């Protein structure tokens, strides 16, 4: 009987609400009340990267905090090379709607994805020189909103179709399939020890998944409208959403439940684009009202307001030293802020 | 979390009255332009009616118009449809499906199969 | 004749001599205006790689030439009308008159490539990419610039065989072709009917191309459905017909009153070459750059 | 040392990068819409993952996407398709019981704030199907305002008026709120179709050129 | 049809209730102490000057 479901079904939510109701005996902004405010931090346009032709989705910085691999809707994903402006790489892809890209830790390889519904892989440390296919990976149904690598070897990616996938790049088929996502996942983030990753999608949820096991271990509520956007805290014990609600929310792992809600009254457009900085103190969100904020991540304060775009901002990174910020947009221009 | 409990259907002589409520939690109900749609035995998602944010932009689809209104209430945050003068191929089961964004008349995918930001829906049957 | 004069006396407004320095008021605001006009604009369209369209960088040029043409001719007439420096001498003077004559041939020509790729852009818009780009346009102003300094540097080729001694002052606030050669006796025709030949050549063709460009925009645009989108193209189209032939009309005019109509007022001419030259790169940014939405927002960013 | 070789390797990416410039500004993307039962799969094979068409009007490229293989929920992949020029829209115009939702789909394409500059080519195809289900299904059971509707097809003006009625729908929510509107009645065997994209898209890009040098 | 989903959320649940859930004070309290610890090795919360900064 689908009632008696129901009832179990409402009855454990209801148990869920009252655990987080009782184990909130405090907020993350009355503890840090007391401490003191970071100020105002006016990031500058230090580079300007140009040289896309459509409007961009994804960028991902690389491990040695120089190169990025970046994704725009003419068919392309330049690599470039921050430090002196240069571009390092230009891949024309298959595809023309490409809707997400990743850079490797070990810097070897790239991905892409998009309404293609397949993740390519591309070498760009052939023998010849020139960058080619690796590999192509297909079984997703719907379109490839986020991927991200876990090494050389395997990498997890965001689908369309309710579900993310860990893919071995090897055999070039998934060894796991995370189901149980409502709505269209559109963004990941691993771990710094990539042992877990929260994946956030359309249904106002995010789902915390394990990369072995395979099953959601936590699920974290409290949004309003799709999530866009997800980047664990630098800790990997907490991290924050950004969606289409015109909030973004830090929640933690641990609690397992909302620690913050970062919104304005002067703010109702959504969030496309979610990071932290090194220390995780700011945490910086682009938004469809042109620009990006970055708010105090302990004291939900707009600290910056990054206004260098006259687009849609759609995609953000932060370096790994956390030496600098790029703030992809519609303007077919990457910005470097710092 | 997003939560939509609808109330009020059951079984209902043809040409009569029927109030349903949907109640809102876990969001806003001000900045949503909230949607009725039905589902038909043996059918798809058929989109009903829609109120927008502040109650003035109200729309229906032509087999209710005269026949169903749809109204909000912001202040205990909640959806009603009432029915009039109900034919026999009205018989369905309701689903109150919500703007999947704030502050926009555009409402996509709230006729979809799996859709998010729906409740369970009542049957509401001749 | 026995000597040349080598010190040409300018001699400004004709009828208003003793408000001069009440002219020098306007002028000098006018001069920075068109410097302003200018100089953003062009910054406008240097730094930010996001207005590297043709008709943007038809639009820096322009403007270019427009500082370029100002710095030709404002500062020697502000200095006229406030220290009463009339004085030139013959190499600034004959530098004057190449620079005015090829910027004003440089400024035409590419006033006529604006209304080609305006033409082309309307008319035929989906051909506007595959024919105009910013390769093109590079090399339309390579054209351009090599297309005024061929064809007026015979001027400073040809104004230097003339000898000139039986009168000293000119007709105008600075030097131009138009009135120098009526200076001197005998070698006069050579000049004449070369720079006559000059003007209607290159700037005649360019007027009755940007002309046929703006009649036939005006019949596109008046096919539009809508009464008020047409009113409003129909009235940009006034604006920019009126403001080429403020720049046209007076140039030719100026070129058949020095060769034919002499006889006519002095006032007439000197405000004639005035309209020519102290007036397009001010109403030229106005027009071009400040109508543009995304000039006019760079400038209101900044 | 290894910055002169990084600067001819620039130097050689960014003249690949203006081929693809001319390349990219030479052809004119188009977002293929339409329902499961929608005649949109005859549309794009005409002229003949996402079902990508190339064909040439008068040397001009227009380069088509027909995306089904995603799900029912389009409100993320859409906002891909704002740099098209247009969004082709096909509708059952005979097919009655989901005219309504292709109705809202429109209003949603309409209203969405990164299709607020985008065009919408409207065909609605079965149009012999519409003339065969009016001369034979009454839209007026679905569509009250019919009663109350008049005219603004040779054998029968009852057809007219009803094509008329569902133009006039879609054009109201074109008009209910930059860019335009171009609805066309069409047929499954129409070789036109292709003449009327050409032409479509250039009324839209000679008014977003209208718009670029200030005329409108 | 709709049973399944139904069974694999209510079990999703049952597993998801009996988790080791340690205050909203501690976890913040440790988010806390993590940005005061590495608030000293932020170049964006503390800005550096363009002598070592590799974006001049």
């Amino acid at each position: 009987e689908l009632d008696q479901l129901r009832q179990e079904a409402e009855q454990l939510k209801n148990q869920i609400r009252d655990a987080r109701k009782a184990c909130a005996d405090a907020t993350l902004s009355q503890i840090t009340n007391n401490i003191d405010p970071v100020g105002r931090i006016q990031m500058r346009t230090r580079r300007t990267l140009r040289g896309h032709l459509a409007k961009i989705y994804a960028m991902h910085w690389g491990t040695d905090s120089r190169l990025l691999v970046s994704a725009s809707q003419d068919g392309k994903l330049i690599i470039w090379d921050s430090y002196t402006t240069n571009k390092v790489h230009a891949i024309p892809l298959r595809s023309s709607w490409v809707m997400t890209c990743a850079y490797a830790p070990s810097g070897n390889y790239v991905a892409c994805g998009g309404l293609d519904n397949i993740c390519s892989i591309y070498n760009l440390k052939t023998r010849e020189g020139n960058v080619r296919v690796s590999r192509e990976l297909a079984g997703h149904t719907g379109y490839l909103s986020c991927c991200r690598f876990l090494d050389d070897n395997q990498i997890v990616t965001s689908s369309g179709d309710t579900t993310c996938a860990l893919w071995d790049i090897e055999t070039g088929q998934q060894t796991t399939t995370f189901t149980g996502h409502t709505g269209d996942v559109m963004s990941l983030s691993l771990a710094p020890d990539t042992r877990l990753f929260v994946s956030g999608a359309c249904d106002a949820s995010a789902k915390l998944w394990d990369v072995r096991e395979g099953m959601c271990r936590q699920t974290f509520t409290g949004h309003e409208s799709d999530i866009n956007a997800i980047c664990f805290f630098p800790n990997g014990n907490a991290f924050a959403t950004g969606s289409d609600d015109a909030t973004c929310r830090l929640f933690d792992l641990r609690a397992d439940q909302e620690l913050m809600t970062y919104s304005h009254d002067n703010i109702i457009c959504g969030i496309t684009s979610v990071s932290f900085s090194k220390s995780g103190r700011l945490l910086l969100a682009g938004y469809d009202d042109f620009n990006c904020n970055v708010w105090d991540a302990l004291k939900a304060d707009r600290a910056g307001v990054l206004a260098g775009h006259d687009n849609r901002v759609s995609c953000l990174g932060v370096t790994d030293d956390g030496m600098a910020v790029a703030t992809g947009s519609w303007d077919s221009f990457l910005k470097i802020w710092n | 979390q997003v939560q939509l409990q609808e109330s009020g259907g059951g079984l209902v002589q043809p040409g009569g009255s029927l109030r349903l409520s949907c109640a809102a939690s876990g969001f806003t109900f001000s900045n949503y332009k909230m949607n009725w749609v039905r589902q038909a035995p043996g059918k798809g998602l058929e989109w009903v009616s829609d109120i927008s944010q502040s109650g003035a932009s109200i729309s229906y689809t032509g087999s209710v118009k005269g026949r169903f209104t749809i109204s909000r209430d912001n202040a205990k945050n909640t959806l009603y449809l009432q029915m009039n003068s109900l034919k026999p191929e009205d018989t369905a089961v309701y689903y109150c499906a919500r703007c999947p964004a704030p502050f926009t008349r555009d409402c996509f995918d709230v006729t979809s199969t799996t859709y998010a930001y729906r409740g369970q829906g009542t049957q509401v049957t001749v | 004749c026995n000597f040349t004069h080598a010190t040409f006396v300018l001699i400004g407004i004709p009828g208003l001599e003793k408000a001069h320095f009440w002219v020098g008021f306007p002028l000098l605001s006018m001069y920075v205006v068109a410097m302003f006009g200018n100089c953003i604009v062009v910054f406008i369209v240097r730094t930010e790689r996001s207005l590297h369209a043709p008709m943007y960088l038809f639009l820096c040029m322009l403007a270019a030439i427009d500082l370029a043409l100002s710095t030709s001719t404002m500062p020697k007439i502000l200095a006229l009308f406030w220290f009463d420096s009339r004085e030139i001498s013959f190499e600034a003077c004959l530098t004057q008159m190449f620079f005015i004559h090829a910027l004003s041939a440089i400024e035409s020509t590419i006033l006529l490539a604006m209304a080609f790729d305006r033409y082309v852009a309307i008319c035929h818009p989906l051909r506007h990419a595959a024919v105009l780009n910013n390769t093109v346009t590079a090399q339309i102003g390579i054209v351009a610039v090599v297309r005024g300094s061929l064809f007026f540097f015979p001027l400073p080729l040809l104004i230097k065989r003339l000898a000139f001694c039986h009168s000293n002052v000119l007709s105008h606030s600075y030097c131009v072709h138009q009135d120098v050669m009526k200076l001197a006796y005998a070698d006069t025709l050579p000049n004449v009917v070369y720079g006559l030949t000059a003007i209607l050549l290159v700037m005649g063709v360019d007027v009755m191309f940007i002309s046929l460009s703006y009649f036939l925009i005006i019949r596109t645009v008046l096919q539009l459905p809508s009464k008020s989108e047409r009113a409003k193209a129909f009235g940009t189209c006034v604006s920019h017909i009126g403001v080429v032939l403020a720049f046209y009309v007076p140039l030719i005019g100026l070129s058949v009153v020095h060769r034919f109509g002499n006889s006519l007022h002095p006032i007439v001419r000197v405000v004639m070459g005035d309209i020519y030259l102290l007036l397009p790169p001010v109403i030229n940014p106005i027009i071009y750059g400040a109508k543009t939405k995304q000039i006019r927002t760079r400038v209101l960013a900044m | 040392n290894e910055e002169k070789a990084q600067r001819e390797a620039n130097k050689k990416i960014e003249k690949q990068l203006q081929k693809d410039k001319q390349v990219y500004r030479a052809t004119h993307r188009l977002l293929l819409l339409g329902a499961d039962n929608s005649g949109k799969s005859t549309i794009v094979k005409q002229m003949r993952g996402i079902f990508e068409t190339k064909f040439q009007v008068d040397k001009v490229n227009f380069h088509m996407f027909d995306v089904g293989g995603q799900r029912d929920e389009r409100r993320k992949w859409i906002q891909c398709f704002n740099d098209v020029t247009a969004i082709i829209f096909v509708v059952d115009s005979s097919d009655y019981n989901r005219l309504q939702e292709a109705l809202n789909l429109f209003k949603s394409i309409w209203n969405n704030r990164w299709l607020r500059t985008i065009s919408v080519i409207l065909f609605l195809n079965k149009q012999d199907l519409l003339a065969e289900k009016v001369l034979a299904s009454k839209i007026e059971d679905y569509f009250p305002e019919f009663a109350r509707y008049t005219t603004p097809p040779g054998e029968d003006p009852r057809v007219t008026r009803a094509k008329y009625f569902i133009r006039d729908e879609f054009l109201r929510i074109s008009t209910a709120s930059r860019h335009y509107c171009y609805p066309h009645f069409t047929c499954a065997v129409d070789t036109e179709n292709a003449r009327r994209i050409f032409n479509d898209c250039r009324d839209i890009i000679q008014r977003m050129h209208l718009r670029q040098y200030e005329l409108l | 049809a709709s049973i399944a989903q139904a069974r694999k959320l209510v079990e999703q649940l049952k597993m998801e209730a009996n988790i080791d859930r340690i205050k909203v004070s501690k976890a913040a309290a440790d988010l806390m102490a993590y940005c005061e610890a590495h608030a000293k090795e932020d170049p964006l919360l503390t800005p550096v000057p363009a002598s070592e900064n590799p974006f001049r």
